[PDB]
């Protein structure tokens, strides 16, 4: 039940809601006032989404899927077979969500370590809310937002984007996948490195900072440093969902069109507009 | 056909990875204990993996994971239920015991070495060519706490000389001695560095180093450890 | 309460010359300068870098594949300053006709210069692949990165040229260009009955989106135990420290497991490996042994 070194840290307190009343673990598990928060909402959620799928008629997870109130409806309610369990299993998703993050923060203070675990925990909760709260309000209807089954929510996914011909010629769009590529490498050389000196040549003994930063020097005429690429992980992982959700929240909002015709206005430029040869004249 | 051949070799070959991974991530608190320190009945359904050695740089020795495990030093708690899974009480005070959200390990008691075999962390001052380069230099500042009441003087930044960085300031109390704040937990402002993790009254009580030039690895812990247990710790002052 | 993301003093010392191991210290150049801006964030200190053959190899043909790659671009400008940078996006170096299959007696100017520059990107990625092992071999340094890279050249070396193998044709390998590079990929996509269907496609999302997760995880998990000198990574792994600690505490109570700060980056390593490991398959597949990701998708093979 602990880790070898786990009791010292097991202390009373850090927690924002409740005082010392589900100050307690269960196993591994901390249990905040947001644990029990989470449970709540999560069971809600998972058993009505049982319902939904004996109301749909399996019990298979790769079929069982739950719609929106379809655009009929509105921002109004539905019932619950035609998109109301939708709403209620959306209702508890954002409460299961957010209660992860105020358990989070509860965690934190008990550690006495930063916030910086929630905080960052926060944007895919802000992105999540943007499918299926922000976008779908500003555009007048739950049916806007996305259903809950693994293969429908693909779909969704494929139908929305070629609603606007080739999605990729979204501006936001093109940033964030740069940022979702850009992590990627980040992330492996950063492993990479932190592991190839920990793990040097053989009977050779670790090798140290120094050499992390000898060795990116030499290869690109730039290391970041140790606090650098941590900040850097962050910094790039959090960008691209801010500009996911940037780049969703424009869609079907204040661009409807081709995404392919926004870029009309470079190439429409006054003092370039009218020039023949090239691809535009 | 080929490709069906191919995603099942990739599903068992993620598996095994995992596997790798999960053990390789057991070379540091396990096993498992109960509350009381002794070996726990239910491990989990991985084994330990066979031990890895590093090889340290600077004749200091050997890690060697999984190892024998031990706190190497007193838990100031105790139990306060009467059963597995409730907290433990400080039995003294959480700061000076360093416990809870104050807790240190017992890591060596030498110094980080750099790669060339000096100390990596050092007071400006013993730092050749090394000088504040942007940002409000805080070395002369007076140094204020949570509770709004000044604790002391910035007397040099310890820096990290391969890395170039900030990482403590040392701060002088009405004593004439002085401690180590993390520079992670300071604000530097204009006119004043503020410290909101501790009161003016507990800044006597952060832990001290044995020489002036030198930090150690363990008293970087229990001053690290002291000073983020005030936030918890000290918010009554507050 | 401060969060460490921009430092509030910057430090500076001696320019940093860097291990001297069995590296060759006739080929490093001098420092560079110092930028107090990069400084806020990371390290402030330029260069030096080594470069010495392999290195000067691969910066040549680097410059040599963006420049045939220029030309064209300007060519297709019909050699105006305003219209290159008004179609800048538009411009397209394309492969030679399927019609010309692998054979190299393509135009020039219909895919010649194609074959050219991707000759040309040919060597510098895999002369920059060997500078990548070499560099580490030179600091006594393990081989991650260039078996990493290797994950990395996986995928471009079955976009462009082992795929394009096996199919039969360089018509099937992909253009330079920004927009252009873009419709090859919905166009890839569609071809093959959406990709979607494909699992190793599905599988390299995974990994992508946990790449985010993982280093938004691990970076976040740093920060906030960077109070307690948690960056220091490596010492942390030779010697657990209070970091190493509240950092995997966190984690087990959280989601009830935890990682240790070595093995972390083996997550770190694995995930991001992964998504191009993965997505390789998923293009090397298509169209050499499933022509339609829906169709086998129905029969599951
Ligand atoms: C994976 C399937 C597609 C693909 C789909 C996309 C999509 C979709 C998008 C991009 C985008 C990018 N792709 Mg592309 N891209 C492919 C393969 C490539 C290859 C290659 C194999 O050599 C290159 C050089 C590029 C280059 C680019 C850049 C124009 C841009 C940012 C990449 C990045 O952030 O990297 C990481 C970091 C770097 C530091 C290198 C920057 C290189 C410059 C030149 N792509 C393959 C063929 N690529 C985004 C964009 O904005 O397009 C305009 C975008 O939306
Ligand atoms: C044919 C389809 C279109 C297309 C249409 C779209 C559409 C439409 C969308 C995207 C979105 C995205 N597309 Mg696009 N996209 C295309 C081509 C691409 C290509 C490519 C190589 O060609 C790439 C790389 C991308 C990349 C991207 C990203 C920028 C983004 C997806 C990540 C995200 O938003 O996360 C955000 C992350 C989340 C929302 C996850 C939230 C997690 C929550 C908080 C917690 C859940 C916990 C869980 C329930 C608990 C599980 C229990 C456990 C088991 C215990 N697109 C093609 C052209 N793309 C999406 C986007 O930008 O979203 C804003 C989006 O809506
Ligand atoms: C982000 C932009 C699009 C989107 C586009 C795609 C695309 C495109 C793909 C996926 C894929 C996945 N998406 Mg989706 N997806 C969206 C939003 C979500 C949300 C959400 C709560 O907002 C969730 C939970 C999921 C979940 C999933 C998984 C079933 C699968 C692997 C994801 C992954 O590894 O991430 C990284 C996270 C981890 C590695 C952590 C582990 C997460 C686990 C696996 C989540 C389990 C979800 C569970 C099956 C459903 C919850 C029911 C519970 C009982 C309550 N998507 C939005 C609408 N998603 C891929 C797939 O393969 O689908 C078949 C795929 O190609
Ligand atoms: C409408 C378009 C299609 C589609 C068609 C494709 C195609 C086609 C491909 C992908 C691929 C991918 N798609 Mg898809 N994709 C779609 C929808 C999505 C969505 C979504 C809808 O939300 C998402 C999240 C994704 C996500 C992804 C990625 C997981 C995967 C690319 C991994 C990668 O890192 O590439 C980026 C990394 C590289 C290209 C490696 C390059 C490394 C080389 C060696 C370095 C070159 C640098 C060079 C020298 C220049 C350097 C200059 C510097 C400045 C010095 N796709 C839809 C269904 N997708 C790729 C894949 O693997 O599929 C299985 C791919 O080929
Ligand atoms: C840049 C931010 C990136 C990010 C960061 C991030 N994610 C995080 C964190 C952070 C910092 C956590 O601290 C937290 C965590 O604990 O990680 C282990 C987490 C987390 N991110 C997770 C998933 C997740 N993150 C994703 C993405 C991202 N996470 C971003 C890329 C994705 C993607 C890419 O799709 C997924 C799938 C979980 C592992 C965990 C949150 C666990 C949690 O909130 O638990 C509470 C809820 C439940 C246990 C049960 C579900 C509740 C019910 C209401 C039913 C189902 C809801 C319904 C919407 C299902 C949808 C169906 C699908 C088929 C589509
Ligand atoms: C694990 C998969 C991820 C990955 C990994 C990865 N990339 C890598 C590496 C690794 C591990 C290197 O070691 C190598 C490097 O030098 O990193 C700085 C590299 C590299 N990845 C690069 C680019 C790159 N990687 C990409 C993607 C990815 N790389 C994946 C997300 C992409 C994308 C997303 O499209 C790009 C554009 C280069 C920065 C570098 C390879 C340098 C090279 O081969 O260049 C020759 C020299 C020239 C072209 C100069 C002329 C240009 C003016
Ligand atoms: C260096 O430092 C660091 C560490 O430490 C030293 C770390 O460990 C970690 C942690 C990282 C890892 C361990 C690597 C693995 C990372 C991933 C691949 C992320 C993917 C996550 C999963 C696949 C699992 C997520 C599981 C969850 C969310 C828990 C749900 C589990 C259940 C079945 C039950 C949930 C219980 C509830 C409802 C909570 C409330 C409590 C009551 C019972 C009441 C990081 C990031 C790190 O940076
Ligand atoms: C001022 O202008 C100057 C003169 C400096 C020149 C400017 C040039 C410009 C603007 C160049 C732009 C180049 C671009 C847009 C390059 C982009 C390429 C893209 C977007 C993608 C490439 C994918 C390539 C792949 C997958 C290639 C693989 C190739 C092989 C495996 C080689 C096999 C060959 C035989
Ligand atoms: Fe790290």
């Amino acid at each position: 039940a602990l880790l070898s070194f786990e009791r010292k840290y097991r202390v009373p307190g850090g927690t924002l809601v409740g005082g010392n009343l589900f100050d307690f673990w269960v196993g591994p598990f901390y249990v905040g006032f947001f644990g029990v928060a989470t449970f709540f909402f999560a069971a809600l959620g998972i058993i009505l989404i049982a319902w939904s799928a004996v109301l749909q008629g399996t019990w298979n997870p790769q079929l069982i899927s739950v719609y929106p109130p379809a655009l009929e409806y509105g921002l109004g309610g539905a019932p619950l077979a035609k998109g109301g369990l939708w709403q209620i299993i959306t209702i508890c998703a954002t409460g299961a969500f957010v209660s992860w993050a105020l358990r989070e923060v509860e965690i934190c203070r008990k550690l006495g370590i930063g916030y910086h675990i929630p905080f960052a925990f926060a944007f895919a909760i802000l992105a999540y809310l943007t499918l299926v709260l922000f976008r779908p309000v500003m555009m007048g209807a739950w049916g806007y937002a996305f259903p809950y089954g693994i293969w429908t929510h693909l779909d969704w996914v494929s139908n929305t984007g070629y609603t606007y011909g080739n999605f990729h010629y979204n501006p936001a769009h093109m940033i964030a996948i740069s940022f979702f590529f850009t992590n990627a490498l980040a992330l492996a050389l950063h492993g990479a490195l932190v592991l190839s000196a920990a793990n040097p040549e053989k009977g050779k003994e670790m090798r140290t900072p120094d050499h992390e930063d000898t060795f990116f020097r030499d290869l690109v005429g730039y290391s970041i440093g140790t606090l650098g690429i941590h900040r850097l992980g962050l910094l790039l992982s959090l960008s691209a969902v801010f500009f996911s959700a940037l780049c969703m929240i424009i869609t079907g909002t204040i661009w409807f069109d081709q995404w392919v015709d926004w870029w009309q206005w470079w190439v429409k430029l006054p003092w370039w507009a009218n020039i023949p040869g090239g691809i535009n004249g | 056909d080929l490709a069906s051949l191919a995603i099942y070799s990739f599903w068992i070959f993620l598996a095994g990875l995992i596997y790798y991974l999960q053990t390789e991530n057991m070379r540091e608190g396990y096993p498992l204990e109960n509350e009381d320190g002794t070996p726990a009945a239910n491990q989990g359904p991985f084994p330990l993996p066979k031990p890895k050695t590093f090889i340290l740089p600077h004749g200091r020795g050997t890690l060697t994971v999984p190892g024998p495990e031990s706190e190497d030093r007193p838990i100031a708690l105790a139990r306060t239920a009467v059963s597995e899974g409730f907290p433990h009480a400080p039995t003294g005070d959480p700061m000076k015991d360093g416990v809870g959200p104050a807790s240190w390990v017992a890591r060596r008691d030498l110094p980080e070495l750099d790669g060339h075999g000096h100390n990596k962390i050092k007071p400006m001052k013993a730092a050749a060519g090394f000088h504040v380069s942007a940002g409000k230099n805080p070395i002369g500042l007076p140094v204020r706490g949570c509770d709004l009441e000044i604790a002391g003087k910035v007397v040099d930044i310890w820096v990290d000389i391969p890395e170039q960085m900030a990482r403590f300031l040392e701060v002088e109390l009405k004593d004439g001695s002085t401690r180590l704040l993390p520079m992670q937990m300071v604000k530097v402002q204009s006119n004043r560095v503020h410290v909101n993790a501790l009161s003016s009254d507990l800044f006597a009580g952060i832990p001290t180093i044995k020489s002036p030039t030198e930090v150690t690895l363990l008293e970087e812990d229990k001053i690290c450890g002291y000073v983020a247990g005030g936030l918890m710790y000290a918010a009554p002052k507050r | 309460e401060y969060q460490n993301i921009f430092s509030q003093v910057q430090v500076r010392g001696p320019a940093d010359l860097g291990m001297t191991e069995d590296v060759n210290l006739a080929n490093r150049s001098g420092v560079g300068p110092f930028s107090t801006l990069l400084g806020w964030f990371g390290n402030a200190q330029l260069g030096p870098i080594y470069l010495g053959s392999l290195g000067v190899l691969s910066l040549f043909s680097g410059l040599m594949w963006f420049f045939t790659i220029g030309i064209w671009f300007w060519y297709q400008a019909g050699w105006n300053p305003a219209v290159f940078l008004r179609d800048l996006f538009f411009f397209s170096l394309e492969p030679p006709a399927p019609e010309y299959g692998l054979s190299f007696a393509a135009p020039l100017k219909e895919g010649g210069l194609w074959l050219i520059a991707s000759f040309f990107m040919f060597v510098a990625v895999w002369s920059w692949w060997g500078r990548t092992y070499l560099r580490a071999q030179a600091l006594g340094m393990g081989k991650h990165t260039a078996w990493a890279f290797l994950s990395a050249i996986w995928l471009w070396m079955v976009l462009g040229f082992i795929r394009p193998i096996l199919m039969g044709s360089w018509s099937e390998a992909v253009p330079y260009g920004i927009f252009s590079h873009l419709d090859w990929t919905n166009n890839f996509s569609l071809v093959h009955g959406n990709l979607f269907y494909n699992p190793f496609h599905g599988l390299s999302i995974a990994f992508l989106y946990g790449s985010a997760l993982l280093f938004a995880m691990h970076g976040a998990t740093i920060l906030a135990v960077s109070r307690f000198g948690g960056e220091r990574e490596l010492e942390q792994i030779a010697d657990r420290g209070t970091a190493a600690e509240r950092a995997a505490l966190f984690w087990r109570w959280t989601m009830g497991f935890n990682a240790t700060m070595e093995g972390n980056h083996r997550w770190a390593i694995w995930m991001a490996v992964l998504v191009t490991l993965t997505g390789g398959i998923g293009i090397l597949l298509s169209g050499t042994v499933v022509d339609n990701w829906y169709v086998w998708g129905q029969n599951h093979g």
